[PDB]
RNA sequence: AGGACCGAACCGACUAAUGUUGAAAAAUUAGCGGAUGACUUGUGGCUGGGGGUGAAAGGCCAAUCAAACCGGGAGAUAGCU
RNA sequence: GCUCGCCGGAAGACCAAGGGUUCCUGUCCAACGUUAAUCGGGGCAGGGUGAGUCGACCCCUAAGGCGAGGCCGAAAGGCGUAGUCGAUGGGAAACAGGUUAAUAUUCCUGUACUUGGUGUUACUGCGAAGGGGGGACGGAGAAGGCUAUGUUGGCCGGGCGACGGUUGUCCCGGUUUAAGCGUGUAGGCUGGUUUUCCAGGCAAAUCCGGAAAAUCAAGGCUGAGGCGUGAUGACGAGGCACUACGGUGCUGAAGCAACAAAUGCCCUGCUUCCAGGAAAAGCCUCUAAGCAUCAGGUAACAUCAAAUCGUACCCCAAACCGACACAGGUGGUCAGGUAGAGAAUACCAAGGCGCUUGAGAGAACUCGGGUGAAGGAACUAGGCAAAAUGGUGCCGUAACUUCGGGAGAAGGCACGCUGAUAUGUAGGUGAGGUCCCUCGCGGAUGGAGCUGAAAUCAGUCGAAGAUACCAGCUGGCUGCAACUGUUUAUUAAAAACACAGCACUGUGCAAACACGAAAGUGGACGUAUACGGUGUGACGCCUGCCCGGUGCCGGGAGGUUAAUU
């Protein structure tokens, strides 16, 4: 549920938060935990390569099964959990043979529900199978781009893909971006939408809330000096530039896609 | 723990001082200068063979040598190892 | 106030120690020039 | 519950006097702001000079940074004193 | 030596870092010491640092570093796999007393504990670089039980007072005791045991996980403190002997109870929230290769071993960073009495100090303060600076408002002391006794003793009772920025930067973008409810017209047009 906060202090007045009582309280399943090393946006040269990353809460990584290839063995959802590493929620599932895994929690799925993957699994939310066996028109998420590689499309909270056509060895997908894309039909997909669609209704309400998530301030170019940014300095508020990146490249309007090796899978670009 | 050639080179000198004399009267403990690289085991066996007395326990410290200036130049004395060698109740020498 | 030299033997030895000079070609040239000048102290040591 | 309120430690540095061959190459005294947070701090690490870092002041990068410091080209050049 | 004064959440004590003999003793005084200097952190000489259990080394990893081969690069080199390093984190064990001129959890006395080797003996499935468990983890908040510690009483020793009183409801001081061992408490968590079966745990598993029956209701785990023991002891005012007058020796009373009580401990808990909170080893268990009367495992007793380096002294400073014996800077630990909300503040204890030129004088002027007739902002750019307000409780409080606020708005009243209610009240704590008991560190009953705010009534002293230190000035109109934050270290803290929110725009993942001749990496172990760039800047009411210019996006016919031929 999305909840407004009362204005008992100025940084609270505009907080609107997503509170989900279905989520497990407390600690995760430890055997699927790995270390998660924060970067500050710096690469192996120690240089800031992506700005505005730093600080924010410590996080453990949950090992999540994007491949969903434990075929034939049914499973039941034990609980939904909060995962700091992504906007979606995850489900702790138990397989009939004693194994436990995490999966992306699709919308409507809850403790007790039964999932299953494989060429023959039932057409129902949370199930995974090759898209050559999902009816054209269906709605899927966690879609593979190569067979057995693992899901990569439509994982964020609320996203989904629609299979609009299947022909030959290829399906055509309407991605959430609006793009029409061809992907080979042996690629796996999971039925349903990713859960937590109300994610986009949060309002952080204050600056510290973005800091908790590891977002450092953005400094506008026109607030700098010429030596630092092409949007220069001035004398009072001045502009008169054509808006560019800090590196002199035209922001606003210039296409930067340059990938002839994958052009052929793009039926129609996003509009 | 021992080989006689080594045992003969481990004990360097008696150390004389009020603390060393009291340690003898009050605790049957003899104070020695020993080889810088000596171990408590070597010291205990060297004392037991050469001075022919039974040893209870050996305690050791390393003394930092004092520095002395000389106009623009310093001189430095040597570090050495002190041994508090406690004899057994039946005192000897 | 607070001054620029704040000592740390561990950090001293890591940045300027004998082994740190030996680790790179240019640090080994610091030591060459220093031996050719005839210095008494190649680095600050124990 | 809160980048909530008052207020020591702790962090800061709005006003004034003093000091200005100082007690101090930036402080002292009286007052002042924050004080569960975008807080504060110890230890160690990483980023290097047209480069870093910058909640952006051309700020900071070992007491003078619109291009650090050291050595070298080097006796640069100086129609100037 | 006797006084006086200063600090006492420090100006005391103890650590780390850093320094390195500055430590103790003797001796000396040229230079150093802002003066003299017999003195010194100064000169010279000698002395001094004692560890199985305190630290380091050691085992284990974090960020990150290095890196056999390897990938990449004119050379130099860059990156990186297996690995190997790297604490600021995890991993065995010791305490109280005594002692030196100077060390002590290290020496001594007493009493313990840990992990290995060896032997003996009884029992026994042992075995890892692997599996599983465990180690192992956040913020906030609540408050119950405790100890540290204090106060009073009791107890014991001593006292009878330089000046009115002081054999009593009087004065002073002491009333301290550890680890370890035993007990398993307040309290916290969790159902337990057996059997059977199984696509998981890279093979294997008697372990974990999963499934299915049976059966009992109490089982196990964690756990401050208390009590006992340790202690036949240590410590202890004082006493008696000696003393080179610095000391040394012998001896040694009481050593209890009640109440209060942490920010320490139970608590790595409990409750709750979102921002969802290291790793690896030690450890416990499971098997694999194997070994099978061997080995090895468990236990008791015995015995041996635990090396090496550090250990002096300064440490919020005269010994470290500041050229100085420099109003500066420097992380952690300890927290006594009275008043107090308090770690503020004032006065004190323990402890440490009077800050390394002093003596006089009592001009201007300067610095830092106190008081001020009448006036009260007339000062000045400006109330700059001063002066003022200042506590608790209760009564009371406007426009406006996003309904939280504004608000401690404003303003008012009370306030000491003594007695009564009540020789000490409401409450807190809780003994003897009586009874039960699955008998204990138990429950009920009982209310002694101890402790104890606040109110009303009456009285009373002063000019004044929040009496000192301490401790908001208040209100009205208006510009700007929503707000908390950030910034020119060292003339600018602001209206500047940031900010949540909004929009444009790029980006289908080997993403765009960025660091890199490259390999590699960040973005991200993310995937369009995502990531980057740009502008605007909470919220409310809203955001109109212009595509000629410049920029950008789309277009293919025609013209022009490169290398090439």
């Amino acid at each position: 549920a999305v909840v407004k906060c009362k204005p008992t202090s100025p940084g609270r007045r505009h907080v609107v938060k997503v509170v989900n009582p279905e989520l497990h309280k407390g600690k995760p399943f430890a055997p699927l935990l790995e270390k998660n090393s924060k970067s500050g946006g710096r690469n192996n040269n120690g240089r800031i390569t992506t700005r505005h990353i730093g600080g924010g809460h410590k996080q453990a990584y949950r090992i999540v099964d994007f491949k969903r290839n434990k075929d034939g063995i049914p499973a039941v959802v034990e609980r939904l959990e909060y995962d700091p590493n992504r906007s979606a929620n995850i489900a702790l599932v138990l397989y009939k043979d004693g194994e436990r895994r995490y999966i992306l929690a699709p919308k409507g799925l809850k403790a007790g529900d039964q999932i299953q993957s494989g060429v023959d699994a039932a057409i129902k939310p949370g199930n995974t199978l090759p898209m050559r066996n999902i009816p054209v028109g269906s709605t899927v998420h966690n879609v593979e781009m190569k067979p057995g590689k693992g899901g990569q499309l439509a994982r964020s909270a609320g996203t989904y893909v629609q299979i609009v056509a299947r022909d030959g060895a290829y399906v055509t997908l309407r991605l959430r971006s609006g793009e029409m894309r061809k992907v080979e039909a042996d690629c796996r997909a999971t039925l349903g939408e990713v859960g937590n669609a109300e994610h986009m209704l949060r309002v952080l309400g204050k600056a510290g809330a973005a800091r908790w998530r590891g977002v450092r301030p953005t400094v506008r170019g026109t607030a700098m000096n010429p030596v630092d940014h092409p949007h220069g300095g001035g004398e009072g508020r001045n502009f008169g530039k054509h808006p560019v990146t800090p590196w002199g490249v035209q922001t606003k309007g210039k296409k930067t896609r340059s990938n002839k090796r994958t052009d052929k899978f793009i039926v129609r670009r996003r509009s | 723990m021992i080989r006689e050639e080594r045992l003969l080179k481990v004990l360097r000198a008696p150390h004389v001082s009020e603390k060393a004399s009291t340690a003898m009267e009050k605790s049957n403990t003899i104070v020695l200068k020993v080889a810088k690289d000596a171990t408590k085991a070597e010291i205990k066996a060297a004392v037991q063979k050469l001075f022919e007395v039974e040893v209870e326990v050996v305690n050791t410290l390393v003394v930092k040598g004092k520095v002395k200036r000389h106009g623009q130049r310093i001189g430095r004395r040597s570090d050495w190892k002190k041994a508090y060698v406690t004899l057994k109740e039946g005192q000897n020498l | 106030m607070k001054r620029t030299f704040q000592p740390s033997v561990l950090k001293r030895n890591r940045s300027h120690g004998f082994r740190a000079r030996m680790a790179t070609k240019n640090g080994r040239q610091v030591l060459a020039r220093r031996r050719a000048k005839g210095r008494a102290r190649l680095t600050v040591s124990k």
